[PDB]
């Protein structure tokens, strides 16, 4: 059984340096040569970014939480940005390889 | 603003710009011997705080952060309804200004206002000279509303509430209007945290929000914001991680009416509150509806052990049971889906009804019924009235319920019929035992006893009489024969019709003396008559003068037709036997040509008689909503109607949401 | 052919007008057939000899002309805080003379 | 508040007890003669009144009135986006310290906002003494906007901003942060009704709206509203004479008006934008709702249908998240509504084209710009899809979207979503053609390296701009792609690319250049029909896939992994032998644990109880021939699909079983 609070680690394909550490709250997964277009879509809380890495680009997602072990990584992933502003949040969207169109690995 | 106090108890630094202060305190929190580091005063100073926390439920922080369990606590007597209690309560002695306070609050929720607000005029008088500034401030902020109280139900006293009850009664006196309006002359309630002193407003800044006409305007757009963001959720369905924005609307709204009850504060009772928590805990069911009814495939699948459904709990049934209203009740009826909802501790239910039925009981048992606790109580009755058919009792609570409501209950505000379909509602829930029917039979001879005047008017909105009274309760068990309407009807004279009608539609519970009576006092005469010979098992089969008495009224209906064709009258009454005999003719009841040559009059009967000559363009599919089973298999044992038929039900049920129409086009067409 | 009506309240034991209005919104709803309808309507003014049970009708005129002799006021509690008028009244229906759609066109 | 004021334009006594002075006024208005029985000072005066009147469309009493119109009209240089218009207005001789306002509103708004914070100090400065305080209130409360506006830009500039772009790219210096900072150091909003002198107070009281909660009254008036709307839209009802929508839209249009042409900043703020989203969400909402409703006998006793105006698309483009218009795709039918205006339309579409145009031909970018307006030029080309353009504007937007859009923001494949979506409205003409022609050869040109790969997140390609093509028209052959192919070198990645973008002469370079092999070049053969007949060789290439297959399987069972690759290809193997294209056995002499391979291989053998329904969403028309003619695969699937039916809402399982089980 899950308990529903998972913890997700942003990382970067170049040296596999962690860009940072959040968790997500929403998460969308919606739709001869049988063509199906699958999209999925993660929102996560203010982030710890790290200062390290303030020392176009391909970045990869885990997802862990614990069901009593269970592991989730997506290999290629864009940070579209969303400029807002208002009186007195971070959003990703996945990315298909063309290569070997893969997104979903899961380790139990 | 140093820290973000979230609703789920955890705080988060926001604005300390230093040490960390809040979390050194739960530092100290954790260890009993860096408490031991401090003071003997200071440890004191730390159980009290401590103390304070864990009453106002205030854990920790995000870097130790768990689980956190919901808990519902309200130890108010007033949310409870105990109103013999805080009558005791009142009836006391006072010992402190708090316990005066209390008890004006509890007079202003009974509605005794006039001493409720000479009892708050004393209060202010005590508390200039012990300086208790905050119950000052309380004390003028429930005094201008229940001035608000007054003013208002001046003016809507005087005027449609005459309509209402015939008389006036107006319940204060003028010397009392004319004192409050010179108390209250010119009076700003903004003005109300600038006259405090300095050290109040820099101690109490918390309590400015109180004192605003926009009251919880910030509030319902916080709300508004939810709103949206859970429309969006549904509207796309994702899995949501974490911790949805409903667990917030929950703790916010059960922050909110504890921190209202608890303090007694009077502007519980208003319109605007309950809207509020009228569209919270409609949003909040909503939800749990389309989560029940959401299918996943591959990751929630992986993703969703141990789903916590809504379940019934007794706050959330007071919750419903007070602030609500019966269209809203048909609104959240059209959508979800109650019956599969879980109820819970329904012993707390059952004795909450028990007071309410008692103290219903208490009110209308004398003539001293008091307008102000009427008018406050009434509709909150309703209310958990209709939402009680959800909830199975046991047999004495259930007989209380069913004569509390049958006897003691203004028959002025709530109708024969409608309480027909509530107990209707209370049988489809729980099965009717034997002594409850001999309840309904008492019920039914105190009708009859009303019904002996032959100036008497029977009045229902939906049209249900005593008729469906004794067909539900022959529905439950056939075998009785209610023996006191047998004498009843034993004791019928000539000069009685009016009661020998009311009882002729009260037959299969007579005896056979009394019913050869009826029969010699009864007379098949108009179209009502076979209605209820029809209705009541009395006609089985269509005799000829039966078929010359509709031909008569049909003819008589086509003479006042053709007059009023010169006229602009087209709809006439619900009373609309000409398409039931249309019925009878495609149920081929009567085969004359004579009601055939009366073809052309209303499109419902034009159809029935003629479907394949029918224009089939003002054919009306809301009709489709009234037919039963047996009549839509003939309607199906017909190919020109149903060429038109499939194609009309396919239309409306793909462009619209009527699932009864969709289960009508699958059970029979496919 | 036009939209806007008004409304006319009366009782019938005398003919006499109770109040008249303006039109907001309706509400509807051997077998037996179950409608309801329930009528709403805005700020009215109300008859002033009317202060020196019944029964009671409404008209409606738009020439089109609905009534129904069959009503009954329900005046619900309301608590504004706010302050600075709405009628609400429901259809009746008896046993014999159960008719409650008068129309002239 | 002795009279109540409401959004038509008619007048209610409410606590006017002495003289009716208003209704006396307006019987002035009724009569000339008594217009005349007045001082000539006092009846100019009179006269001058009127036109103010009729300036903000206040009619009559409610008695007085009748009907009445809903009348629309903005003066404003910045809704109608007359981006160059108003860099011109900048650039002009500027004498009033008014039009000094509207100048710096302009400046604010075509993003120089420390210079348009210059102007404001300037502004308050030259005002210090100009004997009208109301230019100073606003401008304070523009200084106080742009403040925490530029504070928050460059929060977000420090953030993720960075993570977005690559580089820190800060546009701004310390200087005036500090500067503004000390500035605004101890500074209150509500302060400043009270810092007004006392008869300023007593003489524009009625401006106290502009002092932190913008909007929360009226967005708990647009609530209440919004609760009221959807109670009558859950039930039969008749809102006779004023419905609920025409207040919903004079209220949006008034606050609109109110906020624009007075020239104030806090239009660019989050929570306006959620406002108009309510708003017009409820209004299409109720358009939807009294188009679907059935029609009793009342209703055929007494039609009003919504039109869209330019103003409606401005509202539509301005304050818009891609996400929320979706969701009203799967709410409303949007393709059914009346259009119109459709010039206007045209040449504002085009209008932003040419800006897209400017900006992004050089390679200078303000990202000012960029973040106010890529979001609306989104919307703008999203909404273009019920729109039909004359073939100037049409051209010079699709060549705009296909050659200055960022590649950051918009997948190749999101391109060809907003493609499709326009080319749904209207045909094709060739000069179009020969538009996504130039694109295509772009994009083959991009295709010479050899680590260039075009990633697309709906997995859609560079091949579908050309089925696209043949969609619309077949017979033609594209000349270009094949005048660069002719002279092909065999020394390798754009040799793929054109041969999965491919459909003589050219075409016979390539296939001497080639070398059939593999499962998913394979799948791109099928895909491209090249091969259209499954040869033994072929068959042993996918034998030999299933054997690496249940190798992989075998070495991953004695651990726990659930999910593979997306591309499902042996999934469609199966698909492939029920459709019975292939004859080998051996390939379904191992069972695959895919549960929708199984549900193929095992016909009347498999466990239905975890079937998804998905897989019969994503189906196509000769799959459901086929599986219409399966004994076993009848009665479990049209079960579930009854059972779906009558739990969920949407319309497609009804057609899915309409089309072939009906």
């Amino acid at each position: 059984v899950i308990q529903d609070t998972a913890d997700v680690y942003f990382k970067r394909k170049s040296d596999g340096k962690l860009v940072f550490t959040a968790e997500a709250q929403t998460a969308s997964f919606s739709q001869y040569i049988l063509k199906s277009e699958k999209e999925i879509n993660l929102t996560v809380k203010n982030a710890f970014f790290d200062l390290e890495w303030l020392a176009s680009e391909r970045y990869e997602v885990e997802y862990r939480t614990i069901a009593y072990d269970i592991y989730i990584q997506f290999p290629n992933v864009s940070p579209s940005g969303e400029f807002e502003m208002s009186l007195e949040e971070i959003k990703f969207e996945a990315l298909a390889d063309t290569d070997t169109d893969e997104m979903a690995v899961v380790i139990e | 603003y140093d820290y973000h106090f979230e609703v789920n108890g955890t705080v988060v630094r926001h604005k300390n710009k230093g040490f960390g202060y809040m979390e050194r305190f739960f530092e100290l929190k954790e260890s009993c011997d860096e408490r031991s580091k401090l003071s003997k005063k200071q440890y004191e100073r730390f159980n009290a705080l401590f103390n304070f926390f864990e009453k106002n439920g205030v854990i920790c922080m995000a870097k130790d952060a768990g689980t956190l369990n919901t808990s519902i606590e309200i130890n108010s007597l007033a949310y409870h309804g105990k109103y013999d209690v805080m009558k005791k309560f009142i009836e006391e002695q006072s010992v402190s200004i708090e316990d005066d306070y209390k008890k004006a609050f509890f007079l202003a929720c009974l509605g005794r206002w006039e001493e409720s607000y000479d009892l708050y005029s004393n209060i202010i008088l005590n508390s200039i000279d012990e300086s208790n500034g905050c119950v000052y401030y309380l004390s003028q902020i429930n005094r201008y509303r229940i001035y608000q109280s007054i003013t208002q139900a001046v003016t809507q006293f005087n005027g449609l509430g005459l309509l209402t009850f015939g008389r006036h009664y107006k319940p204060f006196t003028d010397e009392f209007l004319a004192r409050i309006e010179r108390e209250m002359t010119n009076f700003n309630i903004d003005d109300l945290f600038n006259g405090m002193p300095f050290e109040f407003q820099k101690k109490y800044k918390i309590l400015e929000f109180l004192s605003d006409n926009q009251f919880l305007y910030d509030d319902t757009v916080k709300l508004f914001e939810l709103t949206n963001k859970v429309r969006s959720e549904m509207s796309e369905g994702s899995y949501s991680f974490g911790m949805s924005s409903d667990i917030v609307v929950l703790l916010r709204l059960y922050d909110n009416l504890r921190f209202l009850y608890e303090n007694c504060l009077w502007s519980v009772s208003f319109h605007e509150f309950h809207q509020y928590i009228r569209n919270s805990m409609s949003l909040l069911i909503e939800k749990a509806e389309y989560e029940r009814t959401r299918d996943i495939d591959e990751l929630g699948f992986s993703f969703f052990g141990k789903k916590s459904g809504f379940f019934m709990e007794y706050y959330d049934f007071v919750n419903i049971s007070r602030h609500f209203k019966i269209d809203d009740i048909k609104n959240l009826e059209r959508s979800c889906s109650i019956d599969k909802i879980r109820f819970g501790e329904q012993e707390k239910i059952e004795e909450y009804l028990v007071g309410i039925a008692e103290e219903i009981t208490k009110q209308f048992s004398a003539n001293g019924m008091n307008v102000v606790f009427y008018t406050q109580f009434i509709s909150e009755a309703k209310a958990a009235l209709y939402f009680a058919k959800y909830v199975k009792l046991s047999e004495e609570g259930l007989g209380k319920i069913v004569k509390a409501l049958l006897f003691y209950f203004p028959e002025r505000d709530l109708d024969i019929g409608k309480r027909y379909v509530w107990l209707e509602r209370l049988t489809k829930c729980n099965e009717l035992p034997k002594s409850i029917i001999s309840i309904i039979d008492d019920f039914l001879v105190l009708q009859a006893e009303k019904h002996i005047d032959q100036n008497y008017s029977e009045v229902s909105s939906n049209g249900l009489y005593s008729r469906d009274y004794g067909a539900l309760i022959k529905h439950f068990e056939k075998n009785f024969i209610s023996k006191r309407l047998s004498e009843i009807t034993l004791c019928l004279t000539q000069d009685k019709q009016k009661q020998i009608d009311f009882l002729f539609k009260l037959l299969p519970l007579l005896s056979t003396n009394a019913k050869s009576h009826l029969l010699s006092f009864k007379s098949v005469e108009n179209i009502n008559d076979l209605m209820n010979g029809i209705r009541i098992g009395l006609i089985d089969e269509f005799t000829p003068e039966h078929e010359e008495l509709i031909i008569e009224y049909l003819e008589t209906r086509k003479v006042n037709y053709i007059v009023e064709k010169e006229k602009g009258i087209q709809t006439f009454s619900s009373n609309d036997y000409m398409s039931t005999f249309g019925i009878w003719y495609f149920l081929e009841e009567i085969n004359n040509s004579k009601m055939e040559e009366f073809i052309g009059m209303d499109d419902q009967y034009d159809f029935f008689v003629d479907p394949e000559n029918f224009d089939y363009k003002k054919f009306i599919p809301s009709w489709l909503k009234n037919y039963n089973d047996k009549l839509l298999g003939k309607i199906a044992g017909n190919k020109h109607m149903k060429h038109h038929v499939i194609e009309v039900l396919k239309e409306r049920v793909k462009n619209s949401n009527d699932k009864r129409y969709l289960e009508i086009l699958m059970n029979y067409f496919i």
